């Protein structure tokens, strides 16, 4: 439960990680 | 006059042809990483 967690929490960060990241 | 005759100073070299050909690769392609947003695309 907590490993897939984790897993979905990275994956939302890194799909704003695009927009953090844009122009770095 | 593009008639220069003239021996170039710099003659083409073999291994120069071998590492210009390689030159021709670039970085691993990069694909977007998918992100998993959910259980149903994890499983």
């Amino acid at each position: 439960q907590k490993i897939i967690e984790n897993g979905i929490r990275n994956n939302e960060m890194e799909s704003e990680g695009r927009k953090f990241g844009h122009f770095e | 006059r593009v008639k220069n005759k003239n021996p170039a100073p710099i003659q083409i070299s073999a291994e120069q042809l071998l590492r210009e050909a390689v030159e021709r690769q670039d970085v691993a392609f990069v694909p977007p990483k998918i992100n998993i947003t959910d259980l149903e695309e994890l499983q």
